């Protein structure tokens, strides 16, 4: 009788713990997305600067 | 078009222009057409219901992102 | 030819692009290690909460 | 090292030597550091909770296999 | 009383659903083990 109510309490605590772990995993994914974006901008600027200064500019 | 497939509500947020453009105009244009112990128990069951409703909302938004990627692909 | 006096601009461009694409794969293996990471195997630091 | 990552609790048994070697000593050596209608409803809720407990145990064991693979890799 | 009756049917349906799900998981683990034996 009380065992079923304690089991529902256990189910609620398990779902809360799984939700908190998924929050931590979303934070780990978001920091990787941030590193991905900063290196996208850095290598886009380096690629345009290299193809300008090394390929077209002396060759004109 | 592969990047807009894996967008989730925990990372991105769907802008209203990509709400209203890639779901209504172009799918119709490209032929897509879509006592004290008892008290804690009610609190736990209400928490379970809130969690399942939030999970269904997030799944609906990620299915929306998948359909947007499908429309851009076509 | 194999004249070592001066280097061509196109060979310099190929070496440049190979160096930066190798640096791109050594970055992308690091971001794949950062992505697939769980709280049951790693603890998240404090300075990464403010910077990244 | 990719075979030991995909070892499940249902098909393999973790031996005590990999327990004592690849879980305790080497993660410190390599700086890792980790009423007949009513009565069946209660019995059903008890079965659901016990099955979620078994699922949590098997998930812990498969994450332990993943950590052993990570230690061998480093 | 009519509102009380459907919740017990819901709990019994959840129990039967999870039992069928566990049987399907056991059968697919059996298929995985057959593949493992043939590979060895
Ligand atoms: C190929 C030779 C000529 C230069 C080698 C450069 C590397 C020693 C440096 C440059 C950029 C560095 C990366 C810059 C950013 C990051 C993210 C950072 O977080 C962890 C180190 C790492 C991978 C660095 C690893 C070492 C790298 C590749
Ligand atoms: C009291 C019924 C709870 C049912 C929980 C089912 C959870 C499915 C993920």
């Amino acid at each position: 009788i009380k065992e079923a109510i304690q089991s529902v309490k256990y189910i609620a605590e398990n779902m809360k713990a799984q939700n908190e772990a998924k929050e931590i995993q979303d934070d780990w994914k978001y920091v990787a997305m941030v590193i991905d974006r900063i290196f996208l901008w850095v290598f886009t600027l380096v690629c345009i600067l290299g193809t300008a200064g090394l390929f077209l500019q002396p060759l004109m | 078009v592969l990047n807009v497939h894996h967008r989730s509500p925990s990372t991105h947020t769907m802008a209203p222009w990509v709400k209203r453009c890639f779901l209504h105009k172009l799918p119709t244009f490209l032929f897509m057409k879509r006592r004290q112990d008892v008290q804690e128990a009610l609190e736990g069951v209400s928490f379970i219901a809130q969690h399942m409703k939030n999970d269904d909302e997030d799944q609906s938004v990620v299915e929306d992102w998948k359909y947007v990627a499908m429309v851009v692909d076509r | 030819p194999s004249t070592s006096l001066v280097i061509p601009l196109i060979g310099e461009y190929l070496l440049f692009t190979m160096i930066f694409v190798t640096l791109s794969i050594v970055i992308t293996v690091f971001v794949l290690n950062v992505h697939y990471r769980t709280p049951t195997t790693h603890t998240m630091p404090s300075w990464v909460k403010t910077v990244f």
